[PDB]
């Protein structure tokens, strides 16, 4: 079961390069792409993610997109350059200006058809396909409006393939521009109809856990992103690694999400790390389900868990891993739906992540990201009231009225996150 | 108790003991119903293509 | 911490349980449809038994035992007695008596007249009554045709009517004992040391049914000298006990207690192989309330049992907490019972 | 006669993995297919031959077909000791599992297989002079399990109308759970197949579970702890089958002595003892003290309170160290301390079948060898307490239309699931209507 990985954007490339910089050393491939590891549970499941090429080479199963050539001629020159395959790089010249429109309308149109080329390409060799993975950022504008452009498209051409997406959520605490909600709405639309399974990273949490608990003073985009890539490596271990449970894509899309447009993961991580001192079982558990340690900024106790998925990570007792569980489950049952059975699910991998002897990543469908939304359609309302910087997007052909839909689309989403709260 | 049928054997032996005295489809309909959900399943899919192609 | 769940409202003990619980501090109640408890005050009808002790990593408690509404019933009282041989069908002191299905609607009809020809042909005193359990409709009657004509007027019993009724001097009226009893999960049968007596208020009269019912209930809406000897019309063990020593020449501990505690032990002890939850995936507890009536050679008998009783006003913090202790925080840990031994 | 296996799901596929690991054990079977004790090579109309060929070059092959959507778990019977017992035909795996989604079993990714399954069926049916049914182990929960089980027990029916289909079926458990889906899927799946499955042998996860933690003091047993001990108790069941005797002898003798009623085809089964091999020596427990264990839940394969519910038949298979004459003796001191109450139209009784031959047990496992063991299969109303715990479930998520919309993605109509619930709860009804007091 191969994954085709896509990149878009500066944030997306930019997290999608440590992705890969962190799960090649997971599984001892080196920047050439020669495997020079120890275990082989690193190579039972290598295919998912690598292609094997001659000479035992490892190549990503990645595609890079970009409509600058700024973010990828980085990528290329960074530490895990060399192991990208080099027809896989797909970049324009223009830019998207922070624009969803031109990613998603103008400047991307002229790109997009170039990008799945190469995705067909690289599905054309995949003996069962089963789905693709997506980073990007839904503020700004390649990976945005592109990004949300091809997964559209993609759909068209394999609609029996599970969408993954890593989405980057804006904050005005990380910002690079205003018009980071209108470009944020635009593409919240696209995800809710034409996405399985969205990864809600939110860089106000990124920064309030770099601030807060990491206790840096000045975090920057690489501090946050080594969050990211923390994160990213937990929710794909069960991919990367054999396990007793089989997993695939569509088995958690299956398992996670009960309403199709309510497919939005809060994910959480522990232990937050910037450390010599091993961390037991039930502080992984407490730490993992404490606010603090989630990615998009929501606090779990205003909300209420539809259905959830935890991973550790390491040598431990999985009759311990068992005994604090169920304690969570059994001490905050308030905070879980009680007509969804048995809706928290377990697993253990023995390889600890570079760095830890114990960690835990957690992927939780909670009705708290509503918070979220409401964060994004409170900064897109109190612009639209006054068609603030709209001259932007109409510039590049779009009307009002789409905007007024996102907007309509975005709280409508609330409501329903909402309803199920009660 | 009455111990009745007492069948005995090389491998083994069995009997009753009376404590208490009393007092489909064919396949076409399988294909109809097989290819009937492939036509919603189909249909389904076509409305998202129309849906995409808008 | 320990989960708790609520599923009876109109319970005026585990009302008080159920507060007690969360006093301590310990203790979570959750709603009534929440699969994850430790503990269950589940309703009186239609408590789902079957999908107990299949939470993984939750032991869980119920307040009722299944199987015991075969006590806890008229009909099926009488036929616990007779066909049990612990409950011989020579029971001493479970009154005669017989069931009853209406015409309309095995039965015991023509084993009902048997015995009542007997005493008429014998001269004996031949009153009997007639109850059921969709109760507030009773009738007594020195007849046949009157009492099986009135059944026909769901399945009733007709039992022996005790016409020889012991009668508190100080005003010639007839009392009725109330004794709570807890089993716990171990089906340890503790007896609560503080009993009350339903007294009524109207000279007995053997020849009208105020002086010969002595419901809380009748005794606060027919009786009208309602509270003129104790209050409520409920007298406790102090004060039954002087009465016994002034008048008797005996005791209460005694002339009636022993009694009562072998009632209580050979009942329990005949059903507790069809309601035991030792090898059980769950745990089960229930308060249980013993009505007797002692007749003129002081001799208790037994008139029913009720699976959901009501405690006296006074003794709901005594009890209520004693409920807890052995009942509830014996199995979730954070003396005023007398323990009936057995095997 | 001869009795073909049908193996699907992963649970059906470990599970038959396992059962024929212990029929090869009990029949002197070797990992390649020899049996020595067998003097009529090629042949042999002997009782074992109902569930074993005979090769020229006289090997033993099972006559059984593993079926998987997925191809993961079979690969391990491909590589696995006893590979050279099957042949490849009998192993068919897919490609995409079915994702837990029984529509997807059902009607999307089975309809593609369900012709070729049918047909190496065929291979095996046209080898049997008198086929007498099918064997089917499968799970509720799975995709695969659910999903394809009932589309072939429709087919089955159709193809083999006259044979007899009995059902080995794995009721979900939180314990070892993998799906929350897996109670929409054992709903679905016992309503598409009740009217085509004659008898079916429920076994509880979370029995098994607690019988490997207590019985066996495994602390986090695996499916290999379950399958053995799940595999014990179906050799118990079959070893009329395959070993001579008189006591369910065919398989339309389990429809007649467990299933008066045919809705009414859950027969609760009861095994005794399960020892701790790692115990150096056991109290050998006797032939009275293993049949009162048959009356305990804590040693049922599904929790349950036999008490609050009547019997209509029971069958005592006892199998190691037994004379009738210590049955009797059980049977009548088991009748006065507990309750056992029939229905009125049953006569109060048991069919009691003894083979001399000791329980066998894997080298290297967790089962201790005992002398003698039993196993009861008593149709007990009692076990409607199942059936309602996975209704609640199913009303629980139902109510909000909880991941319904991954079936109807598939082809699948929302009334399909109250068609189905609304059988469920005539189950429910037909079970009460016999139990009443
Ligand atoms: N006793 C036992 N139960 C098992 C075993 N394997 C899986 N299960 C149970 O089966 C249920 C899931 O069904 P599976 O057989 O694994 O799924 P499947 O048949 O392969 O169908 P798919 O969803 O397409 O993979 C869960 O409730 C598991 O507890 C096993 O080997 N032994
Ligand atoms: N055999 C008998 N002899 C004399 N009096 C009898 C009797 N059977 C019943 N009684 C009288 O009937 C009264 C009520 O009977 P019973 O106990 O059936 O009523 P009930 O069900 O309302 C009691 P509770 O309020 O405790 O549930 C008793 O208090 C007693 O005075
Ligand atoms: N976490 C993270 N966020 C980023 C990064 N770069 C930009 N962002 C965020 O993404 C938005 C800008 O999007 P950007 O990736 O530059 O858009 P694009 O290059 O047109 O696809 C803002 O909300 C930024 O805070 C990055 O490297 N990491
Ligand atoms: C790759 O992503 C993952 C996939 C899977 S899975 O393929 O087994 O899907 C399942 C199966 C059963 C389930 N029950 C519930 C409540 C959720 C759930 C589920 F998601 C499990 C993972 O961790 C537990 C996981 O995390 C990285
Ligand atoms: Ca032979
Ligand atoms: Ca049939
Ligand atoms: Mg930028
Ligand atoms: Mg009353
Ligand atoms: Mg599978």
């Amino acid at each position: 079961r191969e994954i085709v990985h896509i990149q878009a954007g500066q944030c997306g490339n930019q997290i999608g390069a440590k992705f890969w910089e962190v799960i090649s050393d997971e599984h001892g491939i080196d920047p050439t792409g020669s495997y020079h590891g120890d275990s082989d549970l690193q190579l039972e499941r290598i295919n998912v993610y690598y292609n094997e090429a001659t000479g035992n080479k490892y190549v990503p199963r990645a595609i890079l997109v970009d409509l600058e050539p700024g973010t990828m001629d980085s990528v290329r020159s960074g530490p895990f350059g060399q192991i990208f395959r080099p027809d896989n790089f797909v970049f324009g010249q223009s830019g998207a200006g922070n624009n969803w429109a031109k990613g998603h309308y103008t400047e991307g149109a002229e790109l997009v058809d170039s990008v799945l080329d190469v995705v067909r390409k690289e599905s054309e060799s995949c003996d069962c396909l089963q789905g693709f993975q997506l980073t990007h950022s839904l503020g700004g504008g390649t990976g945005s409006g592109m990004g949300t452009l091809l997964i559209s498209k993609i759909r068209e051409e394999y609609p029996d393939r599970i969408m993954n997406t890593f989405s980057v959520m804006p904050s005005p605490k990380v910002s690079d521009t205003v018009v980071e909600p209108y470009n944020a709405t635009l593409s919240v639309h696209q995800l809710v109809e034409n996405t399985d399974e969205t990864y809600c990273i939110d860089n106000e949490a990124l920064y309030d856990i770099c601030f807060r608990t990491l206790k840096l003073t000045t975090p920057t985009y690489g501090d946050l992103n080594h969050l990211v890539s923390a994160t990213m490596s937990g929710v794909t271990t069960c991919l990367r690694f054999p396990g007793q449970l089989n997993a695939d894509l569509r088995k958690l899309a299956v398992n996670m999400v009960p309403f199709p447009r309510l497919h939005f993961f809060m994910p959480g991580f522990a232990p937050l790390t910037s450390q010599y001192r091993a961390l037991t079982v039930p502080e992984l558990t407490q730490q993992m389900f404490d606010s603090k340690n989630m990615m998009a900024a929501c606090d779990p106790r205003h909300g209420r868990y539809l259905t959830v998925a935890a991973i550790f990570r390491g040598r431990m007792s999985m009759k311990e891993v068992d005994e604090q569980m169920l304690n969570v489950q059994n001490k905050n049952s308030s905070y879980f739906v009680e007509w969804i059975p048995n809706n928290v699910k377990t697993a253990v991998c023995d390889i600890p992540p570079r760095g830890l002897k114990m960690s835990a990543t957690f992927i939780g469908n909670s009705t708290a990201i509503q918070e979220l939304f409401k964060r994004i359609s409170e900064q897109f309302t109190a612009m639209f009231r006054r068609k603030a910087f709209l001259h932007w997007y109409t510039g590049e052909g779009m009307d009002e009225m789409e905007f007024t839909e996102a907007e309509s689309n975005m709280n409508d989403l609330v409501s329903e996150y909402q309803q199920y709260q009660d | 108790m009455e111990v009745i049928e007492l069948n005995k054997c090389t491998s083994g032996q069995s009997f009753e003991v009376i404590l208490k005295p009393p007092s489909d489809p064919s396949l076409e309909e399988i294909q109809k119903k097989l290819e009937a959900a492939e036509e919603r399943r189909k249909y389904q899919e076509a409305e998202l293509l129309k849906h995409l192609a808008e | 911490m320990y989960t708790f769940v609520v599923r009876d409202e109109n319970s005026s003990v585990y009302a008080e349980v159920s507060r007690l619980l969360l006093a301590t501090g310990q203790w979570k109640r959750l709603r009534k449809d929440n699969p994850r408890f430790n503990l269950m005050l589940g309703e009186r009808n239609r408590l789902p038994f079957g999908r107990l002790g299949h939470e993984p990593g939750l032991v869980q408690l119920v307040n009722y035992y299944r199987g015991a509404d075969k006590l806890c019933r008229k009909a099926s009282l009488v036929k616990l007695i007779k066909t049990s041989p612990e409950l011989s069908e020579s029971c001493t002191w479970f009154p005669e008596s017989y069931v009853i299905y209406p015409t309309n609607l095995t039965d015991e009809r023509e084993v009902f007249l048997a015995a009542y020809n007997r005493r008429r042909e014998g001269r004996e005193g031949n009153v009997w009554i007639a109850k059921s359990s969709a109760g507030a409709g009773i009738l007594i009657s020195s007849e046949a045709s009157e009492l099986l004509d009135f059944i026909d007027e769901q399945v009733h019993v007709i039992q022996k009517y005790l016409e020889k009724p012991l009668l508190l001097e100080p005003g010639h009226r007839k009392f009725d004992i109330r004794s709570w009893v807890l089993v716990d999960h171990l089906y340890n049968i503790y007896l609560y040391r503080e009993g009350v007596l339903r007294t009524s208020s109207e000279p007995y009269n053997s020849a009208d049914k105020t002086c010969h019912l002595t419901n809380h209930c009748i005794q606060k809406e027919y009786s009208k000298n309602y509270g003129r000897y104790e209050e409520g019309n409920e007298m406790f063990f102090e004060e039954f006990n002087q009465y016994l020593m002034d008048a008797l020449n005996t005791t209460l501990e005694n002339s009636i207690l022993l009694q009562i505690k072998h009632i209580i032990r050979s009942c329990l002890m005949c059903i507790e192989p069809a309601i035991s939850t030792k090898h059980l995936h769950y745990q089960s507890f229930q308060l249980f309330g013993f009505d007797f009536m002692v007749d003129e050679e002081l001799k208790v008998w037994l008139i029913e049992v009720n699976g959901a009783p009501a405690c006296a006003q006074k003794l709901y913090a005594e009890l209520c907490q004693g409920i807890v202790d052995v009942a509830i925080s014996s199995v979730f840990p954070l003396s005023i019972f007398i323990k009936l031994h057995h095997h | 006669r001869e009795c073909i296996s049908i193996h699907v799901g992963q649970a059906g596929v470990q599970i038959g993995n396992a059962c024929w690991e212990l029929y090869c054990l009990e029949h002197g079977i070797q990992p390649d297919g020899q049996m020595p004790s067998d003097k009529t090579i090629g042949g042999g109309d002997d009782s074992f031959n109902t569930f074993f060929s005979e090769t020229g070059a006289g090997k033993h092959v099972p006559r059984a077909v593993f079926v998987d959507l997925e191809p993961t778990v079979i690969d391990e019977v491909r590589t696995g000791t006893y590979r050279q017992l099957f042949h490849p035909e009998q192993l068919i795996t897919g490609k995409e599992d079915a994702a837990n989604n029984y529509a997807r079993g059902h009607y999307t990714i089975g309809k593609e297989i369900i012709d070729l399954v049918l047909d190496r069926i065929r291979k095996l049916a046209d080898q049997c002079t008198g086929l007498q049914g099918f064997l089917v182990f499968h799970s509720f929960g799975g995709g695969t399990g659910s999903g394809f089980t009932s589309l072939l027990m429709e087919r089955l029916s159709v193809d083999y109308g006259k044979k007899s289909k009995l059902e080995f079926s794995i009721y979900p458990a939180p314990q070892v759970s993998t799906a929350v889906v897996e109670p929409y899927n054992s709903i679905l799946t016992t309503h598409t197949t009740l009217e085509h499955s004659d008898c079916a042998f429920m076994v509880d996860n979370e029995a098994i579970y607690d019988i490997c933690r207590r019985n066996l003091d495994i602390e986090r047993p695996t499916y290999t702890n379950l399958n053995r001990l799940i595999s014990q108790i179906v050799s118990s069941i079959t070893a009329s089958l395959r070993f001579d005797g008189a006591l369910n002898v065919d398989l339309t003798e389990f429809q007649t002595n467990l299933v008066p009623y045919p809705r009414i085809h859950f027969p609760l089964a009861t095994y005794a003892p399960v020892i701790s091999a790692e115990k150096a020596y056991h109290e050998q427990l006797s032939v009275a003290e293993i049949t009162n264990a048959c009356f305990e839940p804590a040693n049922q394969m599904v929790k349950c309170d036999p008490r609050h519910g009547k019997y209509m038949a029971c069958c005592l298979l006892y199998r190691g160290d037994v004379v009738p004459k210590d049955v009797n003796a059980a049977i009548a001191t088991i009748k006065t301390k507990r309750s056992i109450q029939f229905v009125d139209w049953c006569p109060t009784g048991f069919k009691v079948g003894i083979n001399y031959q000791p329980p066998t047990v894997v080298p290297g496992g967790d089962l201790a060898k005992v002398q003698r063991a039993v196993c009861m299969l008593s149709n007990t109303t009692a076990i409607a307490e199942a059936w309602a715990r996975l209704d609640h479930k199913f009303d629980l998520m139902y109510a909000k239309r909880a991941f319904v919309h991954w079936y109807v993605g598939e082809g699948m109509e929302e009334g399909e699931f109250s068609e189905a619930r609304e059988d469920m709860a005539a189950l429910e009804k037909d079970y009460e209507e016999v139990g009443v007091d």
